[PDB]
């Protein structure tokens, strides 16, 4: 999320058995990350090995 | 000719007289509330 100059990332990782599928369940997350940064963001991309 | 370099040199020596001495000037140009503050620092707590 970004709000007024913050960014902010909350996550969680799980240890999961399945093939090609996201799961049923309920699952939280948890605060980690705040970023005081004060930029305006309109488009991302995420980088693969 | 009529045509100097920019540059001048100082006369820094112990010998000459005060206001004829190197002097190190530092100038803060930190700006306010605009942005996220960033650098803060005066908290105190006291015991419980």
């Amino acid at each position: 999320k970004n709000i007024d100059g913050y960014f902010k990332i909350y996550s969680k990782h799980t240890p999961i058995n399945l093939v090609r599928d996201l799961p049923q369940g309920f699952s939280a997350l948890e605060p980690l990350v705040d970023l005081p940064i004060g930029i305006n963001i309109t488009r991302f991309q995420t980088l693969l090995a | 000719f009529n045509c100097y370099f920019p540059l001048q040199s100082y006369g820094f020596q112990p010998t000459n007289g005060v206001g004829y001495q190197p002097y190190r000037v530092v100038v803060l140009s930190f700006e306010l509330l605009h942005a996220p503050a960033t650098v803060c620092g005066p908290k105190k707590s006291t015991n419980l």
